[PDB]
């Protein structure tokens, strides 16, 4: 029934305050309003910009001038990466620490990259593994290294990448 | 007999404009052993790579070992009857 996040812009700030005159002595004279007003009106204006100041940090959002921020902390250099695929494997690489490999894990991480239909998985008897690409959205060429890094030790894999089935 | 010539399928050597790799590629060894299953899916490279080999084979038997084993079976006679008949006129 409510946000759980507080961190949003103040509902009518404005008109707020100016609830604050006490009956109504001022109002109408047009030459007080347009003084509070004015001085009232520039808070507008730093209120907003402080949830920027915390939503644009997240990851989901961040820019590629500040992206490189987060990515450092972490490790995970820029190297010739651009930014859409960037934020790919920021995702992709902190999400393997939490992972096993299985059959059913490996599908979830691919999810993430091409949609709900865009990859499939074959399986073969000697450590034979396949991955299958219908709908990528981004160059996949970059991204294969990590690709490789979240299955067993022993994994034998080949790659085709198709548009549509 | 057959009725028209032996053509090549992809036989020119040039990265493919969709891909920008080569137009033939070998396939992998274990592939080769076993073949394709339900699930896995053949790829551009080894399609074309496995007719282009078919077809040169072909032509090299056909248009290349025949003739010349046949000039070297008339060549072969030619110099033993040659050398008989040295020792005869001798």
């Amino acid at each position: 029934l409510k946000d759980v996040n507080h961190i949003h812009p103040l509902p009518d700030f404005v008109r707020g305050g100016f609830d604050y005159v006490p009956s109504d002595i001022f109002s109408g004279k047009e030459n007080f309003e347009q003084t509070l007003r004015i001085l009232l009106e520039r808070l507008e204006f730093i209120d907003q910009k402080m949830v920027e100041l915390a939503e644009l940090r997240t990851t989901l959002n961040a820019e590629d001038a500040i992206l490189d921020e987060i990515g450092r902390q972490l490790g995970i250099y820029r190297n010739g990466l651009n930014d859409p695929e960037y934020r790919a494997v920021i995702m992709i690489l902190t999400g393997n620490n939490s992972k096993s490999g299985t059959r059913a894990d490996i599908i979830a991480t691919l999810k993430q990259l091409f949609g709900e239909d865009g990859v499939t998985t074959y399986k073969g008897y000697n450590y034979r593994l396949d991955i299958n690409i219908f709908n990528t959205c981004m160059e996949v060429t970059d991204i294969l290294p990590e690709i490789i890094d979240m299955l067993p030790l022993v994994t034998h894999l080949r790659v085709v990448e198709n548009q549509g089935y | 007999k057959p009725k028209d010539p032996i053509y090549v399928w992809a036989a020119a050597d040039v990265n493919l404009p969709g891909t920008g790799r080569p137009n033939k590629s070998k396939p992998i060894d274990d592939l080769l052993a076993k073949g394709y299953d339900k699930g896995q899916k053949p790829a551009a490279e080894e399609f074309n790579y496995i007719l282009n080999m078919s077809s040169a084979w072909v032509n090299w038997i056909v248009n290349e070992k025949f003739p010349e084993l046949e000039a070297e079976i008339a060549r072969l006679l030619a110099e033993l009857e040659n050398r008989i008949n040295q020792q005869l006129a001798v």
